[PDB]
RNA sequence: AUAUUGGCGAGAGACCGAUAGCGAACAAGUACAGUGAUGGAAAGAUGAAAAGAACUUUGAAAAGAGAGUGAAAAAGUACGU
RNA sequence: AUGGUGAACUAUGCCUGAAUAGGGUGAAGCCAGAGGAAACUCUGGUGGAGGCUCGUAGCGGUUCUGACGUGCAAAUCGAUCGUCGAAUUUGGGUAUAGGGGCGAAAGACUAAUCGAACCAUCUAGUAGCUGGUUCCUGCCGAAGUUUCCCUCAGGAUAGCAG
RNA sequence: CGUGGAGGUCAGUGACGAAGCCUAGACCGUAAGGUCGGGUCGAACGGCCUCUAGUGCAGAUCUUGGUGGUAGUAGCAAAUAUUCAAAUGAGAACUUUGAAGACUGAAGUGGGGAAAGGUUCCACGUCAACAGCAGUUGGACGUGGGUUAGUCGAUCCUAAGAGAUGGGGAAGCUCCGUUUCAAAGGCCUGAUUUUAUGCAGGCCACCAUCGAAAGGGAAUCCGGUUAAGAUUCCGGAACCUGGAUAUGGAUUCUUCACGGUAACGUAACUGAAUGUGGAGACGUCGGCGCGAGCCCUGGGAGGAGUUAUCUUUUCUUCUUAACAGCUUAUCACCCCGGAAUUGGUUUAUCCGGAGAUGGGGUCUUAUGGCUGGAAGAGGCCAGCACCUUUGCUGGCUCCGGUGCGCUUGUGACGGCCCGUGAAAAUCCACAGGAAGGAAUAGUUUUCAUGCCAGGUCGUACUGAUAACCGCAGCAGGUCUCCAAGGUGAACAGCCUCUAGUUGAUAGAAUAAUGUAGAUAAGGGAAGUCGGCAAAAUAGAUCCGUAACUUCGGGAUAAGGAUUGGCUCUAAGGGUCGGGUACGAUCAACUUAGAACUGGUACGGACAAGGGGAAUCUGACUGUCUAAUUAAAACAUAGCAUUGCGAUGGUCAGAAAGUGAUGUUGACGCAAU
RNA sequence: CUCUUAAGGUAGCCAAAUGCCUCGUCAUCUAAUUAGUGACGCGCAUGAAUGGAUUAACGAGAUUCCCACUGUCCCUAUCUACUAUCUAGCGAAACCACAGCCAAGGGAACGGGCUUGGCAGAAUCAGCGGGGAAAGAAGACCCUGUUGAGCUUGACUCUAGU
RNA sequence: GCGUUGGAUUGUUCACCCACUAAUAGGGAACGUGAGCUGGGUUUAGACCGUCGUGAGACAGGUUAGUUUUACCCUACUGAU
RNA sequence: AAACUUUCAACAACGGAUCUCUUGGUUCUCGCAUCGAUGAAGAACGCAGCGAAAUGCGAUACGUAAUGUGAAUUGCAGAAUUCCGUGAAUCAUCGAAUCUUUGAACGCACAUUGCGCCCCUUGGUAUUCCAGGGGGCAUGCCUGUUUGAGCGUCAUUU
């Protein structure tokens, strides 16, 4: 029975205007206004949510602490670990069939 | 309307202060002529077009 | 009268295209030092729709070869390509589906998309979905190269101007009957406002060239004249033959 | 339905109070004045509009300064001060 | 030497006399209409002087009836005829 | 004719928002079972498809040729009815302006205005047509015919009259 | 003959009464008119010769103003509805208070807002007009009072689009273009110790600006308080941004933290240029899962109602904000291990050697829990006090249950597309490693704590059968949020609680004719252009359903039966301990069957399809003539034809270094 | 066979929303059918995307028949509310040459008035639709006018463009 | 003097058939009678066909859809003081 | 016989003709030449002891200064020192000022009392942040000053 109004000039159910029903302490019904909820940080590789990493909306990242934003790996609050095992294992392979590469056509220089 | 400029409020203003009768003390004077105020307006018989 | 629709569609008023969903515009790389003398490598790192398009176009990514970033790219997505894969560009690029190359280093019978009617000029010829151009001869003295279009037509065009090899992906489109007035709808809806069609002879006088009559109907012969004059062209415009065609056509 | 149920969707201006002229013709959308032409340089005025412009020309308004300008006309554009006399 | 339905200053008429004369003799380009361009009225006169009716009486009051003022209320702020 | 003013209604596009009881139907996909020499065929579930359907709100406006018809109202009211999840409804913002727009096309709609809007001016537009044309008395006193005229409801010419 | 003005004249008339107006009194004239008397009146006016013209009205559906008969007449009849008494007042059908009868019935006649209005809000006074009776009442009249913000909006950002500038057209008002064919500008610190800011590097080339009070977006809550303000005042308790900063902690002799195999942990834990990543940031529908509030409900402690009789009864109070600590999750991921007898698994069949099932861990903190805030507040009671401000003192404010419930939020999924469903400001992160740093003492403000500041404008109220638009207090129109109980499929209809109304001239009668609502023996469309109107049908369960067909339908085809109340029976679930067959209890309406029973009634009001056979015609759904046409008209998919390879086709413009299609390219655009 | 054409209407369909004659002829439905349907076809004047024929499904579309239903009707009757009506208060409008009893005659050939007759008695209330050639707009149609406008075209005269 | 009908088709008047009946005569009254009704036909604006026309359009050809205003006065008439 | 209707008259209504007014209009004629970036014309909002308008004025606001006059202003109140006087006045004149927010309108905007930058100064422990006071920054073009660009181009270096 105890309806309900907003609280604010705005008279639409847009999404900066959604409403929670609550009970005060007066012991009456009473809508409060409520933010959108934060989506979780992406991975730049991927694209999954990366995990140990705080979800808030984006300026209130300014108002956290750092280790909120960062997990303790290379790459850490960026890239998602089984990206960053990818990144390593290629980059060693790459650089490392550079030398064979070069070692071959040395090779074929002098035998020609 | 009910969120305002301060324009609108300004001449709103302008408005209720022009409202009133007669100052009666001025059908006293020499060669006074005005009997009543000819230009009242009321806000349920005239708009004020802003 | 007045004037008829087909007059006020210039303006583009209410005509103008319905542009916001967009991607952005599809082009090859600018010609540059390295697509002319080498080739350069990116990767598509994305297919993706294009609102009003058929084809997905593919974001491709380059490095700058003038400054440490990263120059992403919006081609037409070959039939076949995919994210991850190596993109080569270049005069001394190879002959695999989605590379690009000049005219003039690809043998009679490459097939290509979304090639320059001059060089540079980042790509003009089959570009909606399922078309291509076919390599059919080159004259090595004036550098040129003859290609057959979608159309039938055949053109000889510069043999440094790019193409990308393969064909456009989102083939076949077409063979499905839209079947309701609404997917009629949703289809302009992300074009531009040309779309349904009153028919002129349902239009009064004032209207169209059509209009009017006690019953529907024409009235006079609907193949206008080449120089016929704005306000006259509705119909068959400078129509050199009419009716059912019959038997096969094929540029010969 | 086009008469007076339809006046009763007449919630919206075209034209509010214009800067320059202070009379509620600044078409919102067009951005400028029907009545006296602003922002353009210039003020609106026709010839086959006698009326409009009486209702407009100067001496229509306080001639803040204009007024005065035929007595110093008329005195010569005097400078200084009057001196005195006597009695 | 010529022009001049604008401006400032002046002198005038076999001109109009408040439905006339400028739309406006007046708090008139006002009030009022229209989203806007624009449209746009009605409305002068107590008496020499307010001396604008003290006071009594009937009435809830407005007012009435007396009285009074005035050359006249057969001039009472509805007001010259 | 010239120069201006309008998309507060409405038509259409664009940008940004919002809105839509409860039912009926039972499409793909999926699970289990049965028959059969074989090819293959069948049953029961599950699932929840559609410019699908019953029907509110909504949006529309079919019939009563009902009310009203100097109205509640310059388009309304009642019943009954169309559609009701999309070619849906709809706020605000924004674009298109008069021989112009806009039109799923009715010459529709473009602010009670549309087979060319509204405002002012040119403009006291022209009228062989229609209406009216203000005091008295005295004297005289007609014509509707001739001829020519894009002439036939008008003129000019002669006649009649002062 | 008569009128307004002019020259002349009569030394004309007149305050001892000019002009004007009235007058079935007089007189002159054939008449136009002229003269007198009387009354009224108050300042000017007339005869004659002559001059002059805006010079004579019954008409023009003449112009403006005034006025009649019509007529005390049409009417003041939609929206269920009013009544008794008191009080006030000159006056009461209509004001106020009490009582009673009703209504709206949470899809509101409730509680708020957007647009619009602009003071209508509130108080005191108060009725001439206005509220188509009234009036002591009012949105009226008179006089006053009233709108308080770092945190709500604006302001910032960008959207469609608007629009300056170098320029190019145009006689010109101006039109084009918006990064364009331009020498387009400012940040970070170093160099200064003449000094205040010149040059020394290196970047960055982004080239206006306006455009959202529903889009994006830094941050506030509860309790109290006013006649009228309140997320704005007061009390308490927070948080954000900017600026200052010092103390503590942390780090360092291995300089720029350790711990964990790992997912990753943390109170901290240096980081310029440049680069890159994320967030902002995104359709729609379906079922399933979870949260919140609401709904239902047991025990207990209070207050109220009913009590002839009956009811351990009916009604009601039992509340907990932002913010902060710990804790909490579907998903996802790590370690171990190595899978056919394939297993795991959703309502929805998807997953595994690219490593499943299993066991053990890591993470997001939506959301919830306990504690702080915080019982001191609020809620409900009892016991005293006394004209008074209004107090004072006490208690209690507790423990549970339930679910295809209802509304809303949210998750993991799934359906759909020739549809795949914004942008920008802004915030953070990472890669990089220019640099700057300690042991006789340095580094550290992304850890804690501490100091200062946060301007400008809006803020009352109405939001509609009286505050807006329709000439108005008009049965019309005008965007949205919250949403209780029963019946029932239900946000239907009908009844109700909370709130709010009880406004709509009134009285008396009940003729005709009406409008709106009903019924009719026998017949049954004979009425009528025509079954127009009306009547009939209807829910649900079961039975049973034709031609024809694009195989999807046609179909609720058609046609039948059944249905209340009460009383029983049967079927359908949860949770637990079981060495390495069952027990125990707690909590839900569904479905079917069986007795009994009544004036044969039972979808008992409400609610709720008439059906069939054919012809014409448009395939369908959709669309239009606002206000006489909704249709066979328009559209549409489908079919076919035409133009065009950009130096182009179609179209725009007065012109142009102009424009639409075009963010386009023949599976395209344009035209039939 | 003959004239003749660019070709001389093919497959289909029909008194069809296309057939003059026409209510075509035959069949069917009925007691009775200018209706309906099925047939027929020298079809005034059917016919192939000027689209022809066929079509399940859908229709507030036009049409015909049947069942149920019924106050549509035979044939009317009765009831409720609100009106009308009477009162207090309040109080418009349209219209109006002057006005308001007929018969006949004549008359601008249909009189309230005029001529000759009938006749005729204050003041009035509810009804009513015969008359007031009642009222509502200087005819919708028709003609005239040396009056237009929308629209078309090998009309006259031009024009942007090309 | 007194009666002169009930139906099927058609918007019909007319026509035509069924059937009853004593008979189913013909006419006038602004081709009686729309502030008495109806609105089917005819005859505006939507629309389909056929014929004609290069076309806009036309058709005494066929089709479908298409707003019926006011009485309270006078007289007449019905009743009533 | 009344009532009612109609005619006349008297007094009273209704209405505003007529007569007489006239600080307005209309036309003619004569004399004169002066708007604005030194911010015009126009707009908005304000200002009085007690004003809503019209008229006037601009936070110095129905006015300040100056000059002439010579005692008012007046609806009421008022001051009262202003009356043989540097002196009354809603007086005249006018040479000096003040002149909000705007407007060609000029830092940028403007349906916003919206948003920068620069200089001097004051206050907050401040070249840097905040707040107060003053003063500034539009565009085209001309002359000039300064600083510059271009193998357009001359000469001069060793
Ligand atoms: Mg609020
Ligand atoms: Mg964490
Ligand atoms: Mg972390
Ligand atoms: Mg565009
Ligand atoms: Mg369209
Ligand atoms: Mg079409
Ligand atoms: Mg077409
Ligand atoms: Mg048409
Ligand atoms: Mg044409
Ligand atoms: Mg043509
Ligand atoms: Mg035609
Ligand atoms: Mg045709
Ligand atoms: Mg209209
Ligand atoms: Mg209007
Ligand atoms: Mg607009
Ligand atoms: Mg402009
Ligand atoms: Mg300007
Ligand atoms: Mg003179
Ligand atoms: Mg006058
Ligand atoms: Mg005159
Ligand atoms: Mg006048
Ligand atoms: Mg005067
Ligand atoms: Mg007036
Ligand atoms: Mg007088
Ligand atoms: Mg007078
Ligand atoms: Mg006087
Ligand atoms: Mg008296
Ligand atoms: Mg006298
Ligand atoms: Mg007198
Ligand atoms: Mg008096
Ligand atoms: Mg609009
Ligand atoms: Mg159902
Ligand atoms: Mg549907
Ligand atoms: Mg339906
Ligand atoms: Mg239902
Ligand atoms: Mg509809
Ligand atoms: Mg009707
Ligand atoms: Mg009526
Ligand atoms: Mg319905
Ligand atoms: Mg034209
Ligand atoms: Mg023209
Ligand atoms: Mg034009
Ligand atoms: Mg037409
Ligand atoms: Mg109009
Ligand atoms: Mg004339
Ligand atoms: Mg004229
Ligand atoms: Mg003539
Ligand atoms: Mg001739
Ligand atoms: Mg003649
Ligand atoms: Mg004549
Ligand atoms: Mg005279
Ligand atoms: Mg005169
Ligand atoms: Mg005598
Ligand atoms: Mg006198
Ligand atoms: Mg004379
Ligand atoms: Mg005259
Ligand atoms: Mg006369
Ligand atoms: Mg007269
Ligand atoms: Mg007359
Ligand atoms: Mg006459
Ligand atoms: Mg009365
Ligand atoms: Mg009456
Ligand atoms: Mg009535
Ligand atoms: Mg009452
Ligand atoms: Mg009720
Ligand atoms: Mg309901
Ligand atoms: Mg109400
Ligand atoms: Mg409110
Ligand atoms: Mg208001
Ligand atoms: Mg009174
Ligand atoms: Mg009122
Ligand atoms: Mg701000
Ligand atoms: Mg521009
Ligand atoms: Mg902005
Ligand atoms: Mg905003
Ligand atoms: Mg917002
Ligand atoms: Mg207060
Ligand atoms: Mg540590
Ligand atoms: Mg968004
Ligand atoms: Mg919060
Ligand atoms: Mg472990
Ligand atoms: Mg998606
Ligand atoms: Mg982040
Ligand atoms: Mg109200
Ligand atoms: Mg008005
Ligand atoms: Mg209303
Ligand atoms: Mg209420
Ligand atoms: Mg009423
Ligand atoms: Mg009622
Ligand atoms: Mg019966
Ligand atoms: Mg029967
Ligand atoms: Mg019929
Ligand atoms: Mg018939
Ligand atoms: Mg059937
Ligand atoms: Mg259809
Ligand atoms: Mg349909
Ligand atoms: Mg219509
Ligand atoms: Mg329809
Ligand atoms: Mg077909
Ligand atoms: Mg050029
Ligand atoms: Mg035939
Ligand atoms: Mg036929
Ligand atoms: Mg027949
Ligand atoms: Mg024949
Ligand atoms: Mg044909
Ligand atoms: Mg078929
Ligand atoms: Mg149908
Ligand atoms: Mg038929
Ligand atoms: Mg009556
Ligand atoms: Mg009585
Ligand atoms: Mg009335
Ligand atoms: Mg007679
Ligand atoms: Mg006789
Ligand atoms: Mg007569
Ligand atoms: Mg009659
Ligand atoms: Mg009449
Ligand atoms: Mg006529
Ligand atoms: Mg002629
Ligand atoms: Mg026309
Ligand atoms: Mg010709
Ligand atoms: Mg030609
Ligand atoms: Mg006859
Ligand atoms: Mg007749
Ligand atoms: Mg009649
Ligand atoms: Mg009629
Ligand atoms: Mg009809
Ligand atoms: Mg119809
Ligand atoms: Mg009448
Ligand atoms: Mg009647
Ligand atoms: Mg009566
Ligand atoms: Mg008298
Ligand atoms: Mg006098
Ligand atoms: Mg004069
Ligand atoms: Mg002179
Ligand atoms: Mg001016
Ligand atoms: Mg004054
Ligand atoms: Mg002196
Ligand atoms: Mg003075
Ligand atoms: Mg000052
Ligand atoms: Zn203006």
């Amino acid at each position: 029975a105890q309806r309900v109004t907003f609280r604010r000039r705005n008279p639409y159910n847009t999404r900066s205007n959604k409403i929670k029903v609550v009970k005060t302490p007066g012991g009456i019904l009473r809508a409060q206004h409520v933010k959108k909820l934060a989506t979780r940080p992406k991975c730049g590789d991927c694209g999954s949510a990366l995990q140990g990493i705080s979800t808030l909306r984006p300026r209130q990242y300014a108002t956290v602490s750092k280790t909120h934003k960062t997990v303790s790996r290379a790459y850490g609050g960026s890239r998602c670990a089984n990206c960053v095992k990818e990144r390593i294992i290629r980059a060693f392979l790459i650089e490392e069939q550079k030398i064979v590469k070069k070692v071959v056509k040395e090779q074929t220089e002098a035998a020609k | 309307a009910a969120q305002k400029s301060f324009r609108i409020k300004q001449k709103m203003a302008k408005a209720k202060k022009q409202n009133r009768p007669l100052p009666q003390w001025i059908r006293l004077r020499t060669n006074n002529t005005i009997r009543y105020n000819a230009k009242r307006r009321n806000w349920r018989r005239t708009k004020m077009n802003i | 009268g007045r004037v008829i629709r087909n007059q006020r569609k210039g303006a583009g008023s209410i005509f103008t295209s319905h542009t916001r969903l967009r991607q952005g515009a599809a082009k090859l790389r600018t010609l540059d030092y390295a697509e002319r003398h080498g080739y350069i490598r990116g990767i598509v790192k994305q297919i993706v729709h294009d609102s009003g398009r058929g084809a997905p176009l593919a974001k491709v990514v380059f490095r700058d070869p003038y400054k440490y970033r990263l120059r992403e790219e919006i081609f037409i997505a070959n039939e076949g390509v995919h994210t991850g894969q190596f993109i080569y560009a270049g005069k001394k690029a190879s002959l695999n589906v989605g590379n690009v190359l000049p005219l003039g280093s690809v043998p009679e019978g490459t097939i290509v998309s979304n090639v320059e009617e001059k060089p540079g000029d980042r790509g003009a010829l089959a570009r909606a979905s399922g078309n291509y151009v076919i390599i059919i001869g080159h004259n090595p003295d004036e550098n040129k190269t003859r290609v057959r279009l979608p159309s039938g037509a055949k053109k000889v065009i510069s043999s440094d101007a790019r193409g990308v090899i393969g064909v456009i992906a989102g083939g076949g489109r077409v063979d499905k009957p839209l079947l309701k007035a609404g997917r009629a709808f949703h289809k302009y809806r992300l074009k531009r406002n040309s779309w349904p069609k009153t028919r002129g002879v349902a239009m009064n006088p004032v209207d169209h060239p059509h209009g009017g009559g006690n019953h529907q109907h024409i009235g006079k012969a609907s193949t206008i004249s080449r120089g016929a004059v704005s306000g006259q062209k509705a119909g068959l415009i400078a129509a050199r033959r009419t009716g059912l065609l019959r038997g096969s056509q094929k540029t010969q | 339905g086009k008469g007076t149920p339809s006046f009763g969707k007449r919630h919206n201006k075209s034209h509010t109070l214009c800067n320059r002229c202070g009379r509620r013709s600044f078409h919102v959308q067009k951005k400028t004045c029907s009545s006296c032409g602003y922002p353009a340089a210039k003020t609106r005025s026709y010839n086959w509009g006698a009326k409009a412009k009486r209702r407009h020309t100067t001496g229509t308004g306080r001639m803040r300064y204009l007024k005065h300008v035929s007595r110093r006309f008329k005195n010569g554009f005097q400078t200084g001060s009057a001196s005195k006399a006597s009695a």
